[PDB]
């Protein structure tokens, strides 16, 4: 029943059924509404979180699968919200409605961890799962490239 | 006729009785834990960790059971077999067993009271364990905490529940007792790897196909089998993956649970490198990897690895880059799976397993792919710290069949599978909805 | 007052010259925004307008997304791209009033006549002496208030070069959305909250519950009860809501509930049936309401039966698939029904909520939150009623009703499939259009949700403005008759809804494709043919201040496109073409003249159509927010691209066939083409920009296809299978 794991760097122990998705454990049990609910079948990426530093869909990830793991949400990406991906998102004015942008930012951070220089093909391959209904992809690509360039500067 | 047939039948019966029947060693008082030396305890701990003693001797169904207490359920095709208690319990355990009785059980599969054990207990592999290892792991077992739990009763029917006749006949037909014999044709490392792989680690227990009587087909060793719905792929030349299982790949897979090219160890192989092979000396895992690389014949098949990797990289990004208004199964795969399974660079990125190189798409059946789609992979199941969402409710049987057909056609060069929807339903019929997500 | 965006307003009272702006004693200036924040950054643009007119420092400007209050009296409507266009005059007058009060009080404090003191950057000065707005409020303590007719006569600033308008400015809501701090309707948490999930009836309308078996659901841990909704307004008939302490428990309980239904009379209606009914309706000339019917259309059409050019164009169903599923929290606290949800049209759903709850309209209040994408789906508001009814069933305790994606798609007010027939009669030379007859049959969302907002045509009969708009073209086609017919089959089967650029996304498709077809059939250049009919004479002369210049303005942007893309001397390789299409935007009253060109390569083997480049030129008057305008136009162009080539669904057994992303295929990041968007620069009255970009993308691509391989497609979306079928037919 009780599943213990490290969320945003803090150890937590959630008492919920082991079949409960990580999305509704984070949103309701832990009161972290940064993660959003989209399709619910792991095809839109709105619920993307970071398990062990890797982007994953929390909508179809059961609680029992994250026992003793390290889960990072959009609230834990940076203490002050000044992550390179977040700064590039703000400078490029990417978010229109902002519902997908938490998952989009988490997936972009994971991509930058995977490919430090995401080409167009790499961006298409990695960010293809994430869906934006407002269609901010033109700004999304530019923000990803700008964040990559800033990271290489650093 | 008459006298002749009666005489020959009596001779055969007395011979079979003499072969099958074994005397019962007199029980001994429980040995004190202080008697065994400390180093022997550690050596036995290593040996028992190698043999996965606590894997199928711990109750998993229902509530979790005590360590090494038995009562583990095995869904044998002939019935249900429940592992005996091997904790040093006085009555329901090996506490009254002596060293000779335990050694006899290890080398022949005969219990203390003389009864014959089922081949579910892989004595055909443990019979090669040397005397020193047997004594060490006996000392390790006798110092474990005692548990007074009784294993449940088996549901095996007549005429297989009769231990004497049935198990004696099975041992006569297939079992061959005897310790592993050193092969002078190979170096010490290869000999150690062969001794472990065919002995304590019993890699062929579920990697070698079995006939109708549960005996491993010695003419098809390491040819891959089906266990728990999953498929254990071949451990020899017959592996269908385009990249050869080199020594480095084997060592990485068997020690850390993830290989740079093939992928991670999921399903029934979740514990083997994680729970057991990681607690034994690194030299043993290196020897096992070297032995299997020799068996796999990697020194001859490793020439085409670079070409295979390049081809897999070419086909990995297919339909994932650029506009895709034509193929709908490709759209479904890209939306559902292509986000974390796309590779572009000359080599795969650790944490993004390459499906074009994985056995899930190159095997004869989609069993592994369907099982991975349904169950998912937990944080510590395959590669460390990283996890995989379960598509039990996200994808229906039709959608899983569509994804499997598209991946087989595109990510491999093999002919398409058959009866994908029926196989998807069969795979789904072996679990109980890991997520309450639903929300289709 | 719910959420002040940049930061919380100071708690030291304020001076309110009107109901739109307030000035705090410390200099902070709050602007009350009643438009829904569904992603268009409307609050930032409105704040820019009011601050530029007020002559105030932008760093002291905060915007409050106020809740529904009697003081604003049904001004909570956000659709049809009216936000900036309608708020221009109002916010300019409000800012002028505030600036006048500040100037007078500063002049009084400084001992000078107001005729010499000047205000800039939130400080008014008279020579050397100066005083800030906050100091003015703290010292003078003004109490003057302005009625709307008082502000209507103020000396507004010249509409020329402005200080804050048409300048780049970061949006106020983006920083919150980047760090996951923006609160949506689905993020609302109340004390004693109980989660709820519906069990969708087999049909949208006329479904009756016979029996409910909750024995299976009682074994679900956390499941509380089930409520069969009794709707006085008849908006959600035959609904059964399952309640639980946790949302997954509610989902499992709703799945495990056994409900028997009477399916209704539209259980076996398909999309082909709807299109056939539309054809039958359009066949009869007496059906429908003529938006305008010039005299002599019949005589012009029937004088020469051998010189009639007729075409028909069909558009399939499209689903919103807004990312945030429809949800709402409802409770009854302090003798008032509170509804927490994201809505686009609160003034329309408030009377319906009051009727459903059987309470006076003054006892219902809707708190406003950020919208996870409206796109016209949140104009409906039918998702708030079940939450309120479920809360009323248990005595007013909070209930958070959340719909899953399958339920959201079942309840989705999809864009009804439409069929349009255009028939023209030409002259003796077969070069000029003499008479025109336009008919368009589709579902009427306004006739269903907001019957009081129907427009009146030249026939004198009520019609849906959001089902014929875009067909009232500005071309010179002689006697023109434009007819709008309501598809009763579509209205009965499902709930027709407003999509992005409602009715302006498919009328330009048929109109521009037909114009190009007629130009090619008469051996004419489509650009010259279009420009020759932009005479701007008669009804197209244009009015003021909205459509100043008339059809000529449209021609201008078209000409601009013809210069931006090198239309005259464009040489392209084989199977490559360029297609152009123009439109006047959303409505004749508020036109946004737009033109688009698409470069398309068609694969003759697989039929795949790839857009190499997409040019857009728009004339929306003054561009209040350049970054916001560019973002809205990019989103609209991508929405049009997705509807033209990628999106699209079907109606099977009276309900939409697709239920999630496993079958629905909206546009994703790899499919984005190269887009070049340009805005015509002038000082005219601003018009809408969120919707118009969708208008021209779909026909242009189609035209480009005809210029690439020579096949004409008259159905949306244009899938590769259709191109392959057309090519195979042409091979014969
Ligand atoms: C009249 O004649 C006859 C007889 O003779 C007189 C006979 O005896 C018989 C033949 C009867 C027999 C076959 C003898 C009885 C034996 C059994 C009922 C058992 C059958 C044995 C197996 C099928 C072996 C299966 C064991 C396996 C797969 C070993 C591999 C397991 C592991 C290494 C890990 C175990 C843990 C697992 C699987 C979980 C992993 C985590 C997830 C017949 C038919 C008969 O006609
Ligand atoms: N002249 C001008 C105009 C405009 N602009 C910009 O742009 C925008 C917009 O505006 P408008 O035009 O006014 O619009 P509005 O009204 O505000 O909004 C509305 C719209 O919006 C659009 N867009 C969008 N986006 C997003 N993101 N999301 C959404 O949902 C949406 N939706 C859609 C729709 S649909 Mo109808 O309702 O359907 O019927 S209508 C609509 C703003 O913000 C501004 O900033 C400018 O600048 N200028
Ligand atoms: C799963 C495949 C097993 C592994 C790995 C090991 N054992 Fe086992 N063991 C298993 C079963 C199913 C049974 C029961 C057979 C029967 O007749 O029902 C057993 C039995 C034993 C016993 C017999 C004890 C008794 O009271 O009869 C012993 C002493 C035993 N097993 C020891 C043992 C050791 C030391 C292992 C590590 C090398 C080991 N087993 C592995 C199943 C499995
Ligand atoms: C039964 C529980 C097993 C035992 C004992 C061993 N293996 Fe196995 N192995 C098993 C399964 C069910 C699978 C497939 C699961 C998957 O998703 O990977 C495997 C896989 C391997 C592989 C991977 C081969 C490939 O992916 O191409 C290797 C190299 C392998 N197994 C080797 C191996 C060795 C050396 C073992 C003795 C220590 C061994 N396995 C034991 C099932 C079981
Ligand atoms: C991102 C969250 C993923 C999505 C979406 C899918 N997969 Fe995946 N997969 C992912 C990871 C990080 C891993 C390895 C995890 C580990 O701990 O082992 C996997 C694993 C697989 C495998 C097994 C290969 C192996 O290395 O064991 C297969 C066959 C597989 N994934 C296939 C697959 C399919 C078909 C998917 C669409 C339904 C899919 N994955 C989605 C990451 C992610
Ligand atoms: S909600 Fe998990 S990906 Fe759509
Ligand atoms: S910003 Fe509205 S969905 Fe991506």
């Amino acid at each position: 029943m009780t599943t213990k794991f490290e969320l945003n760097g803090q150890p937590v122990t959630v008492d919920a059924p082991a079949d409960t998705p990580l999305l509704w454990v984070i949103r309701d049990d832990l009161n972290l509404t940064g993660t959003k609910f989209g399709c619910g079948i792991g095809e839109c990426g709105a619920c993307t979180v970071h398990v062990g530093g890797r982007a994953t869909r929390s909508c179809i990830t059961p609680l029992s699968a994250v026992e003793g793991a390290s889960i990072t949400t959009i609230e834990g990406l940076d203490p002050a919200g000044n992550h390179v991906v977040q700064v590039a998102w703000r400078d490029q004015q990417v978010p229109q409605c902002g519902y997908c942008q938490s998952g989009q930012i988490m997936q972009a951070a994971s991509l930058l961890k995977d490919y430090p220089n995401p080409t167009d093909d790499q961006i298409d391959g990695v960010m293809g799962g994430s869906l934006c209904r407002c269609m901010t992809y033109i700004r999304i690509r530019k923000a990803i490239k700008e964040a990559a360039s800033r990271q290489q500067e650093g | 006729i008459a006298a002749a047939v009666i005489g020959l039948g009596a001779v055969g019966g007395i011979g079979f009785l003499a072969y099958a029947w074994y005397p019962a060693i007199a029980p001994i008082p429980r040995p004190a834990a202080s008697s065994f030396s400390a180093d022997a305890i550690s050596r036995g701990e290593i040996v028992a960790n190698g043999g996965y003693c606590a894997e199928c001797h711990t109750r998993v169904d229902g509530k979790p059971g005590p360590e090494l207490a038995g009562d583990f359920k095995m869904a044998t095709p002939f019935g249900d077999i429940f592992s005996s208690n091997i904790t040093p319990d006085e009555e329901w355990g090996i506490g009254n067993w002596s060293l000779a009785a335990f050694k006899r059980a290890m080398n022949k599969g005969i219990a203390r009271d003389g009864s014959q054990l089922y081949p579910a207990f892989p004595f055909d592999h443990f019979t090669k364990v040397s005397d020193q290892d047997v004594s060490d792991l006996y000392a390790y077992l006798m110092t474990r905490p005692a548990v007074h739990l009784k294993p449940r009763d088996n549901t095996v029917p007549f005429p297989i529940n009769i231990r004497l006749i049935g198990q004696g006949f099975w041992k006569l037909l297939f079992f061959t007792p005897g310790r592993y014999q050193n092969d002078p044709k190979h170096d010490a490392q290869w000999n150690r790897g062969a001794y472990l792989a065919e002995g304590n680690e019993h890699c062929g227990a579920c990697h070698t196909p079995r006939n109708l009587l549960g005996a491993e087909k010695m003419s098809s060793v390491y040819d891959g089998a089906v266990i728990d719905g999953w498929i254990a792929p071949p451990l020899n030349d017959h592996n269908p993956t385009p990249v050869v299982w080199t020594e480095d790949e084997l060592f990485q897979y068997l020690r850390f649970g993830v290989a740079p090219l093939h992928g991670s160890a999921a399903g029934p192989m979740s514990p083997v490198p994680h729970r057991f092979l990681s607690k034994i000396p690194e030299e043993d895992v290196h020897a096992i990897a070297h032995y299997y690389a020799d068996v796999d014949k990697a020194a001859q098949r490793s020439s085409g690895d670079q070409a295979a990797i390049t081809r897999a990289m070419q086909m990995s990004g297919r339909d994932l880059t650029g506009p895709q208004p034509l193929d709908e199964d490709a759209r479904l795969y890209q939306g559902a799976c292509g986000a974390c399974h796309y590779n572009s660079g000359p080599n795969p990125v650790l944490g993004r397993p390459e499906l074009a190189l994985n056995n899930a798409l190159w095997l004869d059946e989609p069993n592994n792919l369907y099982q991975v789609m349904l169950h998912g992979i937990t944080a510590e199941e395959g590669q460390d710290h990283i996890s995989m969402p379960s598509f039990y409710s996200g994808l229906s049987d039709h959608d899983m069949a569509r994804i499997a057909a598209y991946l087989r056609r595109t990510r491999t060069t093999l002919p398409p599978w058959t009866d994908l929807e029926k196989k998807a339903a069969s795979a789904r019929a072996t679990l109980e909805a890991p997520p309450v997500n639903a929300s289709h | 007052a719910a959420t002040t965006l940049p930061s919380a307003m100071p708690p030291e009272a304020a001076f309110e010259p009107n109901i739109w702006c307030a000035i705090a004693p410390d200099g902070s200036i709050n602007v009350n925004i009643v438009r829904a924040e569904m992603g268009q950054h409307v609050g930032t643009a409105l704040a820019r307008i009011i601050a530029d007119e007020m002559d105030a420092d932008w760093d002291k400007i905060k915007i409050t997304q106020v809740d529904t209050a009697p003081k604003w009296a049904g001004k909570y409507v956000t659709g049809g791209s009216w936000s900036v266009w309608d708020t221009w005059d109002t916010f300019r007058q409000a800012g002028a009033a505030a600036r006048s009060v500040m100037i007078e009080e500063g002049a009084k404090l400084l001992g000078t006549t107001p005729d010499r003191c000047t205000a800039h950057e939130s400080v008014v000065s008279a020579g050397s002496k100066s005083i800030s707005f906050g100091d003015i409020v703290a010292r003078a303590k003004p109490t003057r208030t302005f009625t709307p007719e008082e502000m209507a006569k103020l000396p507004l600033k010249p509409t020329g070069n402005r200080r804050l308008i048409s300048k780049q400015v970061p949006a106020l809501d983006i920083p919150d959305k980047t760090t996951g701090k923006a609160i949506y309707g689905i993020d609302v948490k109340l004390d004693g909250m109980v989660y709820g999930r519906p069990k969708m009836p087999p049909t949208r309308y006329a479904a009756k519950v016979i029996s409910v078996d909750d024995s299976a659901a009682k074994k679900i841990p956390g499941y509380l009860r089930y409520v069969v909704l009794d709707d006085p307004s008849g908006i959600v008939p035959g609904w059964v809501v399952a309640l639980a302490k946790t949302y997954p428990a509610a989902i499992r309980a709703a799945d495990a509930l056994k409900v028997q239904w009477n399916p209704g009379p539209t259980i076996n209606v398909s999309e082909a049936d709807i299109i056939e009914h539309g054809r039958k309706l359009a066949a009869d000339p007496k059906n429908g309401t003529r938006v305008f019917n010039d005299k002599g259309v019949d005589e012009a059409l029937t004088i020469h039966p051998g010189q009639v050019f007729e075409r028909s164009y069909t558009c399939a169903s499209v689903a919103h698939y807004q990312l945030e599923p429809v949800n709402a929290v409802a409770r009854h606290i302090d003798g008032m029904w509170e509804i927490h949800t994201g809505n686009q049209w609160q003034s329309l759903i408030l009377p319906q909520l009051a009727k459903s709850l059987q309470v006076p309209e003054e006892q219902v209040v809707m708190r406003t939150y950020m919208l996870g994408g409206g796109f016209g789906r949140r104009l409906n508001g039918d998702y708030c009623i079940p939450a309120a009814l479920a809360s009323k069933a248990i005595g007013g305790a909070p209930v958070k009703l959340i719909l899953t994606r399958s339920d959201d798609m079942e309840l989705d007010s999809i864009r009804s499939p439409s069929i349009q027939t255009i028939k023209v009669a030409l002259d003796n030379d077969r070069k000029k259009i003499v008479g025109m007859d336009y008919v368009a049959v589709a579902g009427w969302p306004t006739q269903v949700m907001a019957p009081a907002f129907l427009a009146t045509g030249e026939d004198g009969k009520k019609y849906d403005p959001f089902a014929i708009a875009g067909a009232d073209h500005w071309y010179e086609t002689g006697p023109t008759r434009v007819r709008a017919i309501s598809n009763d089959l579509a209205n009965a089967t499902f709930r027709p809804g407003w999509l992005r650029s409602v009715s302006a996304g498919w009328t330009p498709w048929a109109l521009e494709c037909f114009l190009d077809e007629l130009a090619h059939s008469t051996k004419q250049d489509p650009l010259a043919f279009r420009l020759s009919m932009f005479t701007a004479q008669g009804r197209n002369a244009g009015q003021a201040p909205n459509s100043v210049g008339g059809a000529k303005r449209q021609a201008a942007v078209l000409q601009r496109l013809a210069d931006k893309i090198g239309y005259a001397n464009k040489q392209l390789p084989a199977d490559t073409g360029i297609g152009i299409a123009t439109s006047f935007g959303q409505e004749r009253g508020m036109p946004t003249w737009t033109a688009a060109a698409a470069q398309i390569h068609v694969d003759r083997k697989t039929g795949v159509v790839t857009c190499q480049k997409l040019w857009l030129v728009l004339d929306a008057g003054t561009i209040v927010d350049p970054g916001g305008a560019l973002a809205q136009t990019e989103g609209a162009a991508l929405w049009g691209f997705s509807m033209a080539l990628f999106e699209g669904t079907e109606i099977v057994n009276g309900t939409i066939k697709d239920r999630n992303l496993n079958t629905y295929t909206p546009l994703r990041i790899p499919d984005v083409p190269d887009i070049d968007i340009e805005f015509i620069q002038n000082t005219e009255k601003p018009t809408g920009l969120g919707e118009p970009g969708v208008t021209v993308v779909a026909p242009a691509i189609g035209n480009a296809i005809f210029n690439a391989v020579g096949i004409r497609l008259r159905h949306m979306p244009m899938r590769p299978a259709d191109v392959r079928r057309e090519l195979q037919q042409h091979t014969s």
